[PDB]
């Protein structure tokens, strides 16, 4: 809930202008502006990531429909426990953003691994990888960024790490759980999957974009499902 | 650069040589800001001149405002030099308007070149003959409330042309304040007569025209009649 | 700024008397006219309730009343940000307000 | 963690009664004194607790205990369910059965 | 656990590529993959009895990685 979409940007607006306009609400960790290399100009929008979700929230309230460089801008969510996002592309088509809360309070090692794999801060991660196993009414599995078939992946700690605990249960759809010997592979549940309780470590939940998860499930893969971008 | 930082900690022409050798420019602008702050007369303006020698430009224009008249217009020329055009230019027009009517009218013109500028220029016309021209053009640009505004302009500015624009408002909407728009021509018995003929074309407005040639509660029940068993109420 | 407000009224215990806690509030969604059962290019503020028929309201203006963090970020998504953010369901009188 | 615990609780014992603010200047062991170091918070707890022991240094002569535990007791699921229902139905109705009247 | 239920298959698969397929993991002692008589074709779900239970619980762990005709294969205890 830390990443914001910012649209309606005049040509003169750039990453410096955005930093200056949004920093009053709190520290910012990243600013991305898609470019058209044929023109060398941006496409009128950007994504601003705040350090704190509370600050991102205050920014949405005060900046949405505000004026920047003479015109009205649009600001909204793009898609203590870390929150991360994945932007999903299905076939050649953007599907939207899934936002996830990681339960560092319950499973700190498991949450930290997934967090780092979203940011790529350890030198590798999920960006550009696929959901290679998708079963309707069950789950969508990804994170195999080395072999892309369920045989690969690696954690930030080495090839594998221990099951921390089984406190969190598979109680319904939209939960994050480790595939397994934990590495980087994970799944997003599409129903209650309680037969996996005590076998797979649950470590997070979808907070925004359940609809995007349902679009992934709809491919259960009939079309490639790619993590086009991700981060914290 | 670290040596430049330690030298900055140590910290005028020779010092400028040491600084330029140390370089970066943002620190120099910060130094000019330090001069403008520490001086807070004419020597500060000289520091602004050295700052001009150094080459945020809008911030320099703000310092020029702090220096406050043709020289300020020269500073406006420097602001024009700073960029071909986005909000900072609007700030320049804002400083131009806040304080030489031509300085505001020109910025209002450039704002007119690109609708909010037309709105601010409309506010400038609201501040005021030429402003009346801008306002009448704003109404004639092609809304009944705006027609009421133009009628207010007739009430202020300036008569037959007002009758023509009133004819335009009448053709635009034959509905009950139009007689009052005709009343401006009386400034009245004739405009009231137009209010009467309009009543024939359709209440108290004709009587007001009669006073111009020279109970409100019953006029109000009559207004209830004027609302667009119900007919029986119109009878009562 | 300027915003729109709709007041939808429902039956007066006339036919709803025949109550088995089966989903026994109305829901709104913004639909693009790009899909219809000829012409298109505008949005509709559709409002739906189980028995009664759907209802739509054309929104030519690109954006109106689209606020910015009205409440203090409390997360009961209900259906979506739109519904919780700006709807009221007087269930006792059967009046659905939307703005 | 016995070391950390012991030093926290000791500096907390003394801090509960100027001696620490002098110790810091006289002697990286007590790095928890700054609110920066996480453990600092727990420190603020211990001290408070000790500060409390200094309160009734008076006997406690507490039926009553029961009453108290009841009052403490006295001092969401359904909602989640209803919400779920709503999501289901919203997801499951024809948003193409249009029949509009006006426009704004 | 000695037996597993296996869903989501294509009829070109038969009892043989199940034999071969699950003995890749561990030997299928008793194979059952229905042949439907009426239209002479397979619905694609399977039941497997093993030597003992340990085979089959490891089979629960490893087992659902098989993909029959580009497509997913269900394996669960029974």
């Amino acid at each position: 809930k830390r990443v914001l979409y910012v649209g309606g940007l005049a040509e003169e607006v750039d990453d410096k202008v955005l930093h200056a306009a949004f920093i009053p609400f709190g520290d910012i960790t990243d600013i991305q502006i898609p470019l058209d290399y044929e023109t060398e100009k941006h496409r009128g929008f950007a994504f601003v990531e705040f350090e704190l979700a509370e600050d991102a929230a205050a920014a949405i309230d005060n900046m949405n429909e505000s004026e920047l460089f003479g015109r009205t801008i649009r600001v909204n969510l793009a898609k203590s426990n870390p929150q991360v996002y994945m932007d999903i592309k299905i076939g050649n088509k953007p599907a939207g953003r899934i936002q996830m809360l990681l339960r560092s309070d319950v499973v700190p090692m498991t949450a930290e691994n997934f967090r780092c794999l979203c940011t790529h801060e350890k030198g590798f991660g999920f960006k550009g990888s696929s959901f290679h196993r998708i079963i309707p009414q069950f789950m969508c599995q990804g994170g195999d960024f080395t072999n892309h078939n369920g045989t690969g992946g690696k954690s930030i700690y080495g090839k594998k790490f221990d099951d921390e605990n089984f406190i969190l249960k598979h109680t319904g759809p939209g939960l994050l759980s480790m595939a397994n010997t934990n590495g980087s592979q994970f799944f997003l549940t599409c129903d209650k999957t309680d037969w996996l309780d005590g076998k797979h470590v649950v470590f997070g939940e979808v907070t925004e974009g359940l609809d995007v998860l349902r679009q992934i499930e709809a491919q259960g893969p009939k079309q490639k499902v790619i993590i086009a971008d991700c981060g914290e | 650069l670290r040596s430049h930082p330690l030298p900055e900690t140590a910290v005028f022409l020779k010092l400028s040589p040491e600084s330029a050798e140390e370089y970066y420019l943002k620190s120099s602008d910060r130094l000019d800001e330090a001069a403008q702050r520490l001086a807070t007369v004419n020597d500060e303006r000289f520091v602004s001149k050295a700052g001009k020698s150094n080459y945020h430009e809008l911030c320099d224009l703000i310092s020029q405002n702090p220096d406050k008249q043709s020289l300020n217009v020269d500073a406006i020329i420097r602001g024009g030099l700073t960029r071909f055009t986005q909000l900072g230019k609007l700030w320049c027009s804002l400083a131009d308007y806040y304080i030489s009517g031509h300085f505001e009218k020109a910025r209002d013109v450039y704002e007119e070149a690109i609708v909010m500028t037309v709105r601010d220029f409309t506010q400038v016309f609201d501040s005021y003959e030429e402003s009346m021209i801008a306002a009448k053009m704003e109404t004639a640009s092609e809304e009944e409330e705006d027609d009421v505004d133009l009628e207010l302009r007739l009430a202020r500015f300036e008569l037959i042309s007002r009758r023509p624009l009133l004819l335009n408002s009448v053709l635009l909407r034959q509905n009950h304040h139009v007689h009052e728009w005709h009343k401006r021509v009386a400034l009245g018995r004739p405009r009231e007569i137009i209010n009467t003929y309009t009543e024939a074309v359709q209440p108290f407005k004709a009587t007001g025209k009669p006073h111009t040639l020279w109970f409100y509660e019953d006029n109000g029940q009559l207004d209830d009649a004027r609302v667009i068993a119900t007919k029986v109420n119109f009878k009562q | 700024r300027p915003g729109y407000k709709v007041t939808k009224q429902r039956d007066s215990e006339m036919g709803q008397q025949s109550d088995y806690p089966e989903i026994a509030m109305p829901r709104h969604r913004f639909m693009s006219a790009y899909e219809q059962r000829p012409d298109r290019r505008w949005q509709y503020l559709l409002m739906a309730a189980e028995p009664y028929e759907t209802i739509a309201f054309k929104v030519p203006s690109r954006e109106i009343d689209k606020a910015e963090g009205k409440f203090w970020t409390h997360w009961n998504r209900e259906t979506k940000q739109f519904f919780l953010q700006f709807h009221f369901k007087m269930e006792k009188p059967p009046a659905p307000p939307s703005l | 963690s016995a070391f950390d615990l012991d030093v926290v609780k000791l500096t907390a014992q003394f801090v509960a009664r100027q001696f620490l603010t002098q110790l810091m200047q006289k002697e990286y062991q007590f790095d928890f004194l700054r609110p920066q170091h996480s453990l600092f918070n727990y420190f603020t707890k211990l001290v408070e607790q000790y500060t409390k022991i200094l309160i009734p240094p008076s006997k406690l002569k507490k039926r009553e205990v029961l009453d108290q535990v009841c009052y403490r007791v006295e001092w969401r699921k359904k909602e989640e369910e209803e919400k779920e229902k709503e999501r289901v139905a919203y997801a499951q109705i024809d948003w193409h059965d249009f029949v509009v009247v006006e426009t704004v | 656990d000695a037996t597993v239920y296996v869903g989501g298959l294509d009829e070109k698969v038969s009892e043989p590529l199940l034999w071969e397929l699950f003995l890749q993991a561990g030997p299928v002692v008793n194979t059952h993959m229905p042949k439907d008589r009426v239209t002479g074709q397979h619905q694609g779900y399977g039941f497997v009895e093993f030597l003992s239970e340990e085979d089959a619980d490891y089979a629960i762990k490893i087992m659902n990685m098989i993909k029959l005709y580009g497509k997913p294969i269900r394996v669960n205890k029974a």
